[PDB]
């Protein structure tokens, strides 16, 4: 009847007269504000539209299980819904973001932050991508196959997450435009990496093509990430090249570099499968290569900084055995390949024997085929026990080596020929040598 | 006879730490 309209029209102004109390706060209350607004549509086919209500109710019950909200819509539509829905969603969404730790930083701002804090920064947003693909991007599409009962859900989904894919979008842009630093290669790697989910994910989750759009951007912003990274390698490669120091490692200890770098290629190989489709054996290979290449180059240059060629060997075998474990001791060994490792130990083999031979042979002079080779000894002790060789096996084999040559053939010469040094005390005083400190005898 | 294990041949910074030397712009 129209009395039956009446009633239905009396309780939604009553309601209407009090926006203070929500309508989903009252058992029985709440089932009798329905059964008003379906005749509402039913009389249709004032106003009455009580849709600001309805509208405001939905809001204060995604705010603060989703059960009253799959009914709200059914009689909203019988446009407005959309538009309020998405607005909800895209709010709530900017929220968990923020305490996520997602900032948008302008340009100036990235510009001028220290590393460690854009590091952190960085570390939070890999994180919050994540987080939004593995958690948020699904459970924003469970929300609205419940929630809507039309197919606009497509429509829904989309609007629902552009506020919250442009959040992390902008992040992106950020570092995609901060200038190239070495530091920042393996969290770039981390963001691309983590990135690249979103497209499988939104793929999964969009049945329509207006996902296109927003897939669009994602690979833009990837693109531009994939550019950041080449670039980022490059400037490693260019700062690589551009060092000429010619200040010698004193004792002839390992160079900082090749502690440097060799652990910056170490930690590539763990980006082996991104930085070989981005780089165009695999095309890390090829670079990995190419940069300890140059590393060899200069460190070559460096051993020339000595008067004594002996100590130019010493910073050779040292710093050539340094990279050779680090590349044994990781996945570079397999890259790289054995051949290559191979090469590296014979040059090592080949600068002990030139040790050997260059500052023991004068010593084994002053033996014959009165005679002082006190001064050759004192002298050699005096500072290549100042000197390093860091490796504990290859410092054995140095010693035993020397003292097998000149041990013998001193107590022939000695036993035969005799007034200073028994055989006894260059046994001892050859093993003071290497320690990185003048030896106690003199 | 540079005074630093790290030196540009471009501009002409140097420095015995290898992380502010691979990370130094050239000027
Ligand atoms: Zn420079």
């Amino acid at each position: 009847s129209a009395a039956a309209f009446d009633a239905a029209e009396q309780l939604i102004q009553v309601w209407d007269g009090t926006p203070e109390a929500l309508v989903f706060e009252a058992t029985e209350d709440e089932v009798a504000e329905y059964l008003s607004a379906v005749d509402v549509a039913i009389e249709h086919l004032a106003m009455a539209r009580l849709e600001e209500e309805l509208r405001h109710l939905m809001v204060r019950h995604a705010v603060p299980t989703a059960r009253g909200g799959p009914l709200v819509n059914p009689f909203e539509d019988q446009r407005e819904l959309a538009d309020a829905y998405c607005g909800i969603r895209r709010d709530l969404l900017d929220e968990y973001l923020s305490a996520l730790g997602v900032e948008r930083l302008s340009i100036d701002e990235v510009q001028r932050i220290e590393w460690k804090h854009l590091n952190d920064k960085m570390k939070k947003w890999v994180q919050a991508v994540k987080t939004v693909v593995r958690v948020l991007l699904a459970g924003e599409r469970r929300l609205c196959d419940q929630v809507l009962s039309v197919s606009l859900r497509e429509e829904c989904f989309i609007e629902s997450t552009k506020g919250c894919i442009m959040q992390i979008l902008s992040f992106g842009d950020a570092v995609a435009v901060c200038p190239r630093s070495p530091e920042k290669l393996s969290r770039i790697l981390d963001m691309y990496e983590a990135l690249a989910e979103v497209i499988p994910e939104m793929k999964d989750l969009c049945l329509g093509s207006s996902g296109d759009g927003v897939i669009s951007d994602v690979q833009a912003n990837l693109d531009r990430l994939g550019d950041a990274i080449r670039g980022t390698l490059f400037e490693f490669g260019k700062v690589l090249q551009l060092e000429s120091s010619r200040r010698a490692m004193t004792a002839g200890e390992i160079h900082p570099m090749t502690r440097y770098v060799m652990n910056y290629l170490r930690l590539l190989v763990v980006y082996s499968d991104t930085l070989d489709a981005l780089l165009d054996m695999t095309p890390l290979g090829k670079r990995l290569l190419k940069l300890i290449s140059y590393l060899e180059a200069n460190l070559e240059e460096k051993s020339k900084l000595y008067e004594d060629s002996a100590l130019e060997c010493i910073f050779s075998m040292n710093n050539l055995l340094y990279i050779v474990q680090k590349v044994r001791d990781s996945e570079l060994g397999k890259i790289l390949g054995d051949h290559w490792v191979k090469r590296r130990n014979g040059k090592i083999r080949q600068y002990s024997k030139s040790y050997l031979r260059i500052s023991w042979m004068k010593v084994l002079s002053f033996l014959k085929d009165f005679k002082n080779f006190n001064l050759a000894f004192e002298e050699i002790y005096r500072n290549q026990t100042t000197w390093k060789v860091p490796d504990p096996q290859l410092r054995e084999e140095l010693k035993i080596s020397i003292s097998e040559n000149v041990i013998p053939a001193y107590r022939a010469f000695l036993g035969r020929y005799g007034i200073k040094y028994t055989p006894e005390d260059l046994e001892s005083q050859l093993s003071d040598l290497f320690e990185g400190a003048p030896g106690p005898a003199n | 006879s540079d005074t630093t294990y790290h030196k540009c041949s471009k501009c002409g910074y140097g420095s015995d730490d290898s992380d502010a030397y691979f990370n130094h712009k050239c000027n």
